[PDB]
Parts: C-alpha cells; sequence; structure tokens
C-alpha cells in the first residue's frame, strides 16, 4: 500500500544448488566471462537480485 | 491494412521477425530427441558402461 | 501365388475420411508407409505403368518411411503399447521362426484391413 | 527471409527427427531468446511428441 521498495528481494541464480541451512548473500552480477555467455564476456550479464 | 516498411523507419516500427515454438506434453511416443554423449571404449579393466 | 497379383494392403479404422488409416503400400522401390486422410471411396484398385487409383485426397499428412513346390510368403502384424509390428518370412507342413521386419511408432487404433489384389 | 504475415502465420510441424538445440542457444544472431515452463539447456535432455 506504500512498502515494498527495492529492499525485499529474491535470487533467480542456478547452477549452484546449495546445501540445506545456507547462507547465499553473494551479492554479485551474475556472468560467466567466457564463451558459455553469448560467447563474449560481459553479455548475459544479468544480477540474479 | 499494410505495415508501412523503410530503413529510414523508427527502431520501434524496424521490421522484426519472430519465431515461437511449441512443444505438446508427453502423451504420446516420443518422436524429437537430442544428442546424448559419445565416449571411446576401453577393455580389460572392470569399468561402468551404458 | 507366385506372382505380384497381391502387391500391398490397405489397412486402419472405420475409412470415412476420419480419424487415422494406414497405407503400407509398397511398390518394389520403395515400401512407403503414409498415414495421412486418404479418402478412400470405392476402389483399392492396384496402381500399374499409367497411374496409381488407391486414393482421391489426402488431407493430413503425418508419417512417411521409406526402405527396401511354392514360395510361401507369410507375414504377421500386430499392434501393441502404441506400436505397430510386422514380421515376415519367404520359406504347409514344417517349423519355421519369423523375424522383426519394423517398429512404427504411430500408436493409432486399428480395426479392419483390405487386401490390394 | 521469406516469412508470412503475423494473420497469416504459418505453421511448420517438426517430429520424428533428432533436434539440436545447442545452436540455438549459442548464435549471436538472435537478438531475443526466452523460453517459458522449461530452461533452454534442460531441453536437450528431454523428449516431446
Ligand atoms: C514408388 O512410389 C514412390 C512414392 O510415390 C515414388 O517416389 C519415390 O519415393 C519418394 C517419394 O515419396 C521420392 O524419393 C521419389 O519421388 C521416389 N524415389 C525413388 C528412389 O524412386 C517412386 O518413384 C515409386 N517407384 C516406382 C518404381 O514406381
Ligand atoms: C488437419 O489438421 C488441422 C490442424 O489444425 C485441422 O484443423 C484439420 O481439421 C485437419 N483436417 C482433417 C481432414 O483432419
Ligand atoms: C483409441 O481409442 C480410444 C477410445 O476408444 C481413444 O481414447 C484413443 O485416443 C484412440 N487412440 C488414438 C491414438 O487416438
Amino acid at each position: 500500500k506504500v512498502g515494498g521498495n527495492y529492499n525485499y528481494l529474491y535470487r533467480l541464480f542456478r547452477k549452484s544448488n546449495l546445501k540445506p541451512f545456507e547462507r547465499d548473500i553473494s551479492t554479485e552480477i551474475y556472468q560467466a566471462g567466457s564463451t558459455p555467455c553469448n560467447g563474449v564476456e560481459g553479455f548475459n550479464c544479468y544480477f540474479p537480485l | 491494412q499494410s505495415y508501412g516498411f523503410q530503413p529510414t523507419y523508427g527502431v520501434g516500427y524496424q521490421p522484426y521477425r519472430v519465431v515461437v515454438l511449441s512443444f505438446e506434453l508427453l502423451h504420446a511416443p516420443a518422436t524429437v530427441c537430442g544428442p546424448k554423449k559419445s565416449t571411446n571404449l576401453v577393455k580389460n579393466k572392470c569399468v561402468n558402461f551404458n | 501365388e507366385k506372382s505380384n497379383i497381391i502387391r500391398g494392403w490397405i489397412f486402419g479404422t472405420t475409412l470415412d475420411s476420419k480419424t487415422q488409416s494406414l497405407l503400407i503400400v509398397n511398390n518394389a522401390t520403395n515400401v512407403v508407409i503414409k498415414v495421412c486422410e486418404f479418402q478412400f471411396c470405392n476402389d483399392p484398385f492396384l496402381g500399374v505403368e499409367s497411374e496409381f487409383r488407391v486414393y482421391s485426397s489426402a488431407n493430413n499428412c503425418t508419417f512417411e518411411y521409406v526402405s527396401q513346390f511354392k514360395n510361401l510368403r507369410e507375414f504377421v502384424f500386430k499392434n501393441i503399447d502404441g506400436y505397430f509390428k510386422i514380421y515376415s518370412k519367404h520359406t504347409p507342413q514344417g517349423f519355421s521362426a519369423l523375424e522383426p521386419l519394423v517398429d512404427l511408432p504411430i500408436g493409432i487404433n486399428i480395426t479392419r484391413f483390405q487386401t490390394l489384389l | 527471409t521469406r516469412f508470412a504475415s503475423v494473420y497469416a502465420w504459418n505453421r511448420k510441424r517438426i517430429s520424428n527427427c533428432v533436434a539440436d538445440y545447442s545452436v540455438l542457444y549459442n548464435s549471436a544472431s538472435f537478438s531475443t531468446f526466452k523460453c517459458y515452463g522449461v530452461s533452454p539447456t534442460k531441453l536437450n535432455d528431454l523428449c516431446f511428441t
């Protein structure tokens, strides 16, 4: 009604299954920096936030 | 009504080709798949095979 | 029959341009197997070289397959688990075993068949 | 390059063959490439009718 603003946020990060009771606090832009992201570095670099 | 397309038109009005592929769920024998794996063969040592 | 008077078959469910059908019709070079909506009016005539009158119209094609005392040309047809299976041998007393030829994954129902002859 | 209009969109039926998705998601010629329901990579490990 006048509440959530860039604070209550989820994660769509994948390719790394976390073990039970783990803190995934990696506040980083997700990029591979190799071939499996559009074939170059810097592309497909979306922060899962 | 016909589109008006010219090379000098805006990018929003520029033509774009869109292909939508839809696969039906599993209700019949499967006929479309993909390559799985291939590996050289070894002998005289007990290994796991598929 | 030591000739080619009998050549192929017509096969499928109630042929009224509905559900589906099967040809399994072959012409030496090609064993063409189509399951299209072949409108069969009243004519299982052999196509001899003049023409081929087996079908009037073909609406919706779905499958296509291509491959290669007297003699007893013997066949066995089954449909089970959604697979159509054909077994055959060429050479009535005596014992002989039959070997698989093809495995069609069609899965359609069939309740009727006819011989071209 | 010859494609039909949106009102007269054509349908191509593909079945009874092996599908190679590796080219699809590894080509830079596509500006937009998004899959709904199934991850694009895992599509190379499933089969459909
Ligand atoms: C036997 O029937 C087929 C199908 O009507 C004829 O066409 C052959 O098969 C496909 C078409 O379905 C194509 O590869 C060619 O049109 C033909 N291929 C070959 C290898 O012939 C075929 O011509 C007919 N053969 C005879 C002897 O009548
Ligand atoms: C052929 O398939 C299309 C697919 O939508 C369908 O609309 C049409 O009725 C079918 N025709 C016949 C004769 O089954
Ligand atoms: C065969 O018939 C049953 C009902 O009699 C039907 O549910 C089924 O869909 C038919 N098979 C095919 C392949 O359509």
